[PDB]
């Protein structure tokens, strides 16, 4: 059809593209029309354009005929009467046309994390495959990239056409992947003017329509490539089949960005409430501390002052933060002052400094119970109701218990009076898990009394994490991470049987995997971190590795799914902690040696995700 | 007033489905001191005066013809009940008494047709219209000799040795009634009335079933044949009252159907949109049979259905009732809908007054669902379930219908009544919703069929297609959900038919069907280029004399409806509405 409305597009060719059927299929047809209104010189000049009409059909046909590619455009056929020749039709019209109806309602990444990085490594390796070829592109932009899927799991989403709806190399195609970049990242176009020569010179210039930071983007890593790809000197300008490499880098897929705060003097990390990512510095007067929001990379709260006793951990309880300082005293403050807490709500006494915090909800009640750790193995039991905490306290004495029913010699070094590091609740909430030593101590949450010991490590090792996961199948499962062996082993919650381990002081984890039963710093363990279905572990030399579990016969195969480190972190000094913020974000915290403290900040991917990163990858090489 | 409460409506209309009572139609009498026995013969009197026929009733002006073939039959009935002779006047016997009347101006038929409904209609004689088979050929003389004969055949107490489970044999059967006829000359009528009746249906070559002779609960594991199973579905009928020998014909009826289903998968039969319905839905080998006076149980390769009586009281409404359980480890439940069919067909031919409510709206008979969600969280007690109404209704619609005790936990459909989404079938012939560029314009209907239902042009998957939609609404009241409950099953029971006999097909000649959905409610079928044959036919036929298509196209058009009608036949598939609208070009 020729109509108006049937008009898909134009080309350079004067040609126009119309909206068809063919075979039942939708189809893009280009249309080649030639006549322009007895004489000597009209048959002369019809036939010169005629003549250069069929010479490029040929050229176009040859071109499209040696090109096969997963983003690329197809050709179905080639006609005569017209002349005109089809290609597959988009179903979703461009690029363009999307992304402005995206961006119109986002500040960035319109087209989703995922998705906006698929569609870069797709351009990217379109163009590759281009310039394998020895093919120039000269006119890449959002009007001819045309839109296919909008899905993530998809293979292909998108497909480089012909049409749209001096020297030239390389760089230069390079530089408008660059622009393309800017418009994917932003929704909008490179809007330096309306005249083409002032927003050349301004390019040429070192002028860019400028976005935000990486606070604000989030993708960090593909700022960076589209900087380096707009670069004014074209030599520094990265090649395609690079590009297509790195996309291939997790790094490139997970972080963020990174913040930083300056000098500190410790870190922790509560449930987000308030305090989401919280840096304390200070003493006495001067106490205060600094607060991160992970999901706008500001800083609401900057060295907020909070007198008192230097803390080791704040557990917030439905609207009470509980402070555990030094001076073997809990003081509880509440959010109903806002940031300046400084008179506290209630200050709650224990014989031993509080080194760690747990609050297990009890819903039968709709109450909590805040069980904190004790700098001497032992574990005080506060319960909360509506926030509101209770001075009569319970606390349970490991040895007492190991006296009634686990009878450890009194000679052993597991009597050391060691401080409980980790915390875990599993069942449901039904039990707790906390790390004594070598040895793991389970509280019934009912009768707040220490019901069973575990020994994931033997004497004189020692746990300093607990984290409890479940497989996809519903089987609850309980890792424990040792700092001497620089190992974790893995438990299930049910039997409170050893079924795996897995040594974390590897020098190269080439695809790093153990079984599972029905620089020598720089490797050491850091943190347990159980983001959905995988677990990410922190190292000290700023890598973490995620692992998850491969189904074989009834038994399971632990793995590395990815290996991630952003180099950029390097300036920041050694990874001291880590945690989960939410549910598709992670943190991760270096302090150097100036005691200045560096959060860099990962998305909080599940085996869904690296599955489909992976698995992308992998697909679309076979493709 | 009490008995116009039980039978008008509340707005003080007829109620539905029952007779027009009013005062008029009301009276009070004493047999000794005869009050009131006048005023009931005048009223008598004045209903029967006042009746019109067409001119009134009483006194109707009437061919003379038609009374003297009234005196005609009169006096052959009072000669044969002297002659000790059997009550029956064959087509062939009426023809004669109507050719020995005198001035007889009956020529043709239809004068004979209507002079019987006269001679019926005054109580002169007696029909079944069975016009299957040519069983119509046959009209009755006597109702007390009737009711005799059939007093005689239920009188029979044969012994365990005699009744083999309810069958008699021919043999015997016909030896044990002679007396009042069943002689040599007389067998194939008596058998026919009893098969019209329902009394003595024919089993294998060997012998008759009688349904008042069904043996009790044999002493039999009946729940070791039970699975525990998730591929469960069960259905509870509950019955303001339970009909005199219920339970006897509908056991009978499913008997007959399985023996006839195991004898066509070692005859009457339809095609095209059609009133005329058959079990064609069912396609099961049975195993073994179980049965008794009140119940039955059949296991079949993948299965087995149970239907038994059983003491129906959901929400403490204790009364007649019965349980119907299916298993099957294919998710092939087509016997549910088969059971469904046969109570629907028992009621509508023996009790279809049941097929009603009461003065108020409440269902004389009612059908609920046990909740698989219920249940689970029970396992007893008054279990949760669901009106059958409502499934229905709500299948048609959505995959889900809530559950009223568990509102936050999901009962399926198709693990509720299969039946209405079709787990029979392979998946393969799904029609995709997402793939059908369905439209209901008045411009793409392509055409419309006898079931009420219409046929669209339509795209599915980039190919034109032909898709029959069913529409049921015709526009909070009990009777509209009664009534919109009731279509949703027909109309799902003829999907059924449709896609069985459609799937069951394969030939050059016929239209292929291409899957079947269910929301909505329709099929597709390939659709014709070239539209009918009556549409290229009569734009040929307007420019030429004869031979409008051309010599060897004419030939080859004629072989190819030929073959289609060789095929159907082969298949024992009766077309009954062959023309050139529904003959279609490609």
């Amino acid at each position: 059809s020729e109509d108006e409305g049937s008009v898909l597009g134009q080309g350079g060719s004067g040609t126009v593209i119309y909206r068809a059927r063919y075979q039942g299929q939708p189809v893009a047809v280009k249309r080649f029309h030639i006549k322009k209104f007895a004489d000597t010189m009209l048959r002369h000049l019809r036939a010169t354009d005629a003549m250069k009409n069929f010479s490029e059909f040929r050229q176009e046909a040859s071109m499209l005929h040696a090109l096969q590619h997963p983003c690329i455009v197809a050709l179905i056929g080639i006609s005569i009467h017209p002349l005109c020749f089809a290609l597959e039709l988009a179903p979703l019209s461009s690029l363009n046309t999307v992304l402005s109806e995206n961006a119109r309602d986002s500040s960035f990444i319109p087209l989703g994390h995922m998705l906006t990085q698929k569609i870069a490594y797709q351009i990217a390796s379109g163009l590759a495959y281009l310039h394998k070829k020895n093919i120039i592109f000269c006119d890449l932009k959002s009007d001819n990239i045309l839109v296919w899927s909008l899905d993530v799991k998809e293979h292909i989403n998108i497909k480089l056409s012909d049409y749209g709806i001096i020297v030239y190399d390389e760089k230069v195609d390079m530089f408008s992947y660059g622009m393309v970049l800017y418009e994917l990242l932003s929704g909008q176009r490179p809007a330096l003017g309306h005249h083409q020569l002032q927003i050349a010179k301004k390019l040429s210039k070192g002028i860019r329509p400028v976005l935000g930071q990486p606070e604000e983007v989030q993708f960090r890593r593909l700022q960076a490539l589209m900087m380096e790809c707009w670069d004014t000197k074209p030599e520094k300008r990265p090649l395609a089949l690079s590009v297509v490499s790195q996309m291939k880098d997790p790094t490139f897929a997970t972080f963020m960005y990174e913040l930083c705060c300056g000098k500190q003097t410790a870190f922790f990390s509560s449930q987000g409430q308030e305090y989401t990512v919280v840096f304390w510095d200070g003493k006495e007067e001067s106490r205060n501390y600094t607060v991160v929001n992970t999901e706008k990379g500001l800083m609401e709260v900057q060295r907020m002052c909070c007198p008192g006793m230097k803390v080791s951990c704040q557990l917030q309880v439905q609207r009470s933060l509980w402070t555990a300082t030094e001076d073997q005293k809990i003081y509880i403050y509440t959010l109903k002052g806002m940031c300046p807490l400084n008179t506290p709500q209630q200050a709650l006494d224990t014989p031993a400094v509080v080194t760690c915090f747990l609050a297990v909800p009890v819903i039968k009640k709709n109450s909590y119970l805040v069980l904190a750790g004790l700098a001497d193995g032992l574990v005080a039991v506060f319960p909360v109701v509506r926030g509101t905490p209770k001075d009569s306290c319970s606390y349970l004495c490991s040895h007492t218990a190991n006296r009634s029913k686990f009878s450890i010699a009194d000679e052993d070094a597991r009597q050391n009076p060691y401080p409980v590091k980790a915390m875990e609740v599993v069942n449901s909430g039904s039990e707790v898990w906390y790390s004594n030593g070598p040895g793991l101590l389970v509280i019934d949450c009912a009768s707040l009394e220490i019901c069973r010991r575990l020994e994931p490590y033997m004497a004189p090792s020692m746990v300093t994490s607990v984290v409890c996961s479940s497989e996809g199948r519903g089987e609850e499962v309980v890792w424990c991470l040792d700092d001497k062996a620089n190992s974790l082993v893995m438990y299930h919650s049910t039997t409170y049987q050893l079924c795996a381990r897995y040594f974390c002081g590897v020098p190269s984890p080439l695809r790093d995997m153990f079984p599972v039963r029905p620089f020598s710093q720089h490797l050491q363990a850091v943190k347990i971190l159980a983001v959905r279905d995988l677990i990410w572990v922190p190292r000290r030399g700023g890598d973490v590795i995620v692992i998850g579990l491969e189904k074989d016969s009834g038994a399971q195969r632990g793995r590395v799914i990815a290996v991630l480190k952003a180099r950029e972190l390097t300036p920041h000094g050694v990874l001291v902690d880590a945690a989960v913020v939410a549910k598709d974000t992670v943190v991760c915290t270096f302090e150097n040696e100036n005691t200045e403290w560096c959060l860099a900040v990962w998305r909080g991917w599940g085996a869904r995700e690296f599955d489909i990163f992976y698995q992308s990858y992998e697909e679309l090489g076979r493709l | 007033a009490y008995v116009l409460a039980l039978c008008r409506s509340p707005s003080g209309s007829r109620a539905t489905g029952f007779p027009d009572i009013t005062f008029k139609h009301l009276h009070e009498i004493s047999c000794k001191s005869l009050e009131g026995q006048e005023g009931l013969r005048q009223l008598i009197f004045h209903v029967t005066c006042s009746m019109k026929d067409c001119q009134r009733l009483a006194g109707r002006l009437i061919p003379r013809s038609y009374l003297s073939l009234q005196e005609a039959v009169l006096a052959e009935q009072q000669r044969r009940s002297r002659d000790d002779d059997v009550q029956y006047l064959t087509d062939r016997q009426l023809e004669q008494l109507v050719e020995q009347t005198p001035d007889n101006d009956i020529k043709d038929y239809e004068d004979l047709q209507s002079a019987i409904s006269f001679l019926i209609e005054t109580g002169t004689l007696l029909h079944f219209p069975d016009t299957s088979h040519g069983l119509r050929n046959l009209y009755f003389l006597d109702p007390i000799w009737l009711s005799e004969c059939l007093q005689r055949i239920f009188n029979i107490k044969g012994s365990r040795s005699v009744a083999k489970n309810g069958v008699i044999r021919a043999e015997d059967l016909r030896m044990l009634l002679v007396g009042t006829g069943f002689t040599q000359q007389t067998e194939e009528q008596y058998f026919q009335f009893l098969a019209k009746f329902e009394i003595a249906l024919p089993v294998a070559n060997d012998s008759y079933l009688l349904p008042h002779l069904l043996p009790s609960k044999p002493g039999l594991d009946t729940h070791g044949m039970r699975h525990p199973t998730a591929n469960t579905i069960q259905r509870v009928f509950k019955m303001s009252f339970v009909p005199v020998g219920f339970w006897q014909r509908f056991i009978a009826r499913m008997l007959i159907s399985l023996a006839e289903m195991d004898l066509q998968l070692f005859t009457i039969y339809s095609f095209t949109g059609n009133q005329r319905n058959r079990c064609s839905t069912f396609r099961v080998k049975r195993n073994q049979t179980i049965y008794w006076q009140e119940g039955l149980l059949v296991t079949f390769d993948g299965g087995y259905l149970s239907v038994e009586s059983s003491d129906v009281n959901w929400k403490k409404k204790k009364s007649g009732g019965m349980k119907i359980v299916c298993q099957s480890e294919v998710r092939d439940f087509s016997a549910m809908a088969f059971i469904t069919d046969h109570v629907n067909s028992l009621i509508d031919q023996w009790f279809p007054a049941l097929t009603a409510t009461e003065s108020d709206g409440t269902p004389l008979m009612e059908q609920y669902v046990p909740c698989p969600v219920c249940e689970t969280a029970w396992a007893s007690e008054d279990v949760q379930y669901f009106d059958m109404e409502d499934c229905v209704l709500t299948a048609i619609e959505r995959d889900f219908i809530s559950c009223p005790r568990h509102p936050d936990l999901p009962v399926p459909l198709q693990e509720l009544v299969p039946e209405l989404f079709m787990t029979d079938f392979p998946a393969r012939l799904f029609l995709e919703n997402s793939k059908l560029e369905h439209s209901e314009d008045e411009g793409s209907v392509l055409g419309q069929g006898g079931s009420g239902t219409v046929i669209y042009r339509a795209r599915y998957q980039g190919q034109p297609v032909a898709v029959k939609r069913f529409h049921i609404k015709k526009f909070a009241d009990t009777m509209l959900r009664h009534l919109r409950a009731t279509d949703a099953m027909k109309n799902f029971s003829e999907f059924r038919q449709e896609a069985s006999m459609l799937h069951a097909l394969q030939h050059p000649c016929i239209v292929a069907l291409i899957g079947i959905s269910i929301h909505p409610l329709c099929f597709a079928l390939e659709l014709a280029p070239l539209s009918s044959l009556n549409t290229v036919l009569s734009e040929n036929a307007r420019d030429s004399s004869f031979i409008p298509l051309g010599h060897m196209l004419t030939q080859k058009i004629a072989y190819q409806i030929a073959s289609g009608l060789a095929y159907l036949h082969k298949k024992n598939i009766i077309f009954c509405d062959l023309k050139s609208d529904n003959i279609l070009v490609w």
